[PDB]
């Protein structure tokens, strides 16, 4: 968000189509940034603040940032006001660059270990059966 | 003998009391005698007010050896 | 106690042609036969070009219609048409009454014609919603008050399901596979009715053997077999298939997650 935000300083003044548009573009962060925040999340869910810090929205807006986001496909999922969750049923595929597969790396060695602790520490247990 | 009995009734009787009622109950004439007694019981005292206070896969793999033995 | 029976090729080109058409709604013919008052087998669908209006009468193509059927009689589908095919995305399976009016268009051509709803987008991974019925949420519409409600089931040649297998090869994957729970709750709900219905039989074992000997109980018993052993037998499957059913999902839970 915020090294986006820097570039968009100078380039806006250059280009006048750019000039106008304006709204599109901060929209369009706060979309892709509340994506990313969700795809990388273990377990998927968020409160409202944590999108308003993420996106630096105040938190009104933050529903209809969600609201949006699922209407154009981006996300499915549900929104429980009451306690302020978003649950993100899922979150679109989407061609990835270099970096953010790194972070899939990492969540899939995670997902590897704990199969390398269940099964390793299930034979222990119920040894007297197996077949 | 019997004021055990009493404070190990009142132990699960009811967890608050004033000190006026220990006292009551415990058949002190002393104030302090009670405090006495509560520490004596251990028990914490808060201002003449008393106070008296394995994995499922686990269960499953467990029934499991413990039909086929 | 009337049903239709839906074969697997009319089923899977329903679905696909509705939920081609989403978010609007689509409409095709039926082809089969009635086998009794009983009965509708329905073996063949063809889908019906799209309108400017909504399903309806006029919908229904003269000219592509018949157009199909001949060129289906080169290939020896030949068949009456027994029913409409039909979907109303999001709404559930229910006829408007425009629905009806149409229904009645193919009332007076075969008294016992039918109409069928699809609902492709609720229909989802799990149950599939489908329903067909014929005239006089649902009930808003006078589910029983115009029409009725009819039943379906699946006809499958031996050869077909053979195909179907071969779809998914669980040789990998079996030992994660949890098998559909409905199913045992039918069947962890009735085993123990059951066991109820055999325990006073074990019970009256127990008092009439007790005052009778067991040379005389053997002349009684020994057409049903030793209620005894349907507590010793029933009671394992809920057993172990209870077991395997906890152990399999809290393996699922930890290791998938
Ligand atoms: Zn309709």
């Amino acid at each position: 968000f915020d090294k986006f935000d820097s570039l968009i300083k100078v380039q806006i003044s250059k280009i006048p189509i750019l000039a106008q548009h304006e709204s599109f573009l901060r929209q369009k962060i706060c979309l892709m940034t509340l994506i990313e925040t969700v795809f990388v999340k273990n377990i998927r869910m968020l409160s409202f603040e944590d999108i308003s810090k993420a996106t630096h929205l105040p938190k009104d807006n933050v529903e209809h940032l969600v609201m949006r986001a699922i209407s154009l496909g981006l996300l499915k999922g549900s929104i429980d006001q009451v306690n302020e969750l978003v649950t993100i049923s899922w979150v679109q595929p989407r061609i990835i660059s270099g970096d953010q597969i790194t972070k899939m790396k990492d969540r899939l060695v995670e997902w590897n270990d704990q199969v390398e602790k269940l099964g390793k520490k299930m034979e222990a247990r119920g040894q007297s059966i197996w077949v | 003998a019997i004021r055990d009995e009493i404070a190990k009734n009142t132990e699960l009787s009811y967890d608050f009391l004033p000190l006026s009622n220990i006292k009551a109950l415990l058949f002190f004439n002393n104030e302090k005698e009670t405090e006495k007694f509560a520490l004596e019981r251990n028990w914490p005292i808060v201002n003449s007010k008393v106070y008296f206070n394995t994995n499922i896969i686990e269960k499953a793999m467990d029934y499991a050896i413990s039909i086929e033995n | 106690k009337e049903t239709v029976y839906i074969s697997s090729i009319a089923l899977l080109k329903m679905l696909k042609h509705g939920r081609a058409g989403v978010p609007m709604e689509v409409m095709g013919l039926m082809l089969g036969e009635f086998v009794d008052d009983y009965t509708v087998n329905v073996v063949d669908v063809f889908a019906m070009p799209q309108s400017g209006t909504g399903v309806s009468v006029e919908a229904v193509d003269d000219v592509f219609q018949a157009k199909m059927m001949d060129m289906l009689k080169q290939t020896g589908r030949d068949q009456m048409v027994v029913g409409w095919y039909h979907s109303h995305p999001g709404f559930g399976c229910w006829l408007s009454s425009v629905d009806v009016n149409t229904q009645k268009s193919f009332e007076q051509l075969n008294s016992r014609a039918v109409a069928v709803v699809v609902d492709p987008i609720q229909s989802v991974k799990g149950k599939v919603v489908i329903d067909a019925f014929r005239l006089i949420q649902a009930l808003i519409h006078g589910l029983n008050r115009h029409y009725y409600s009819l039943n379906i089931d699946y006809h499958k040649t031996a050869k077909e399901t053979k195909m179907l297998m071969n779809l998914h090869k669980e040789q990998w994957q079996s030992g994660l596979k949890m098998y559909d729970y409905e199913e045992k709750e039918e069947s962890n709900l009735a085993a123990t009715k059951s066991m109820v219905k055999i325990a006073e039989q074990y019970s009256k074992r127990i008092e009439e053997e007790k005052e009778l000997t067991e040379e005389e109980l053997k002349t009684r018993y020994v057409g049903r077999q030793d209620p005894k052993k349907h507590l010793s037998e029933t009671a394992d499957e809920t057993l172990e298939n209870n077991i395997v059913s906890v152990l399999t999902a809290g393996v699922n839970s930890v290791a998938i997650k």
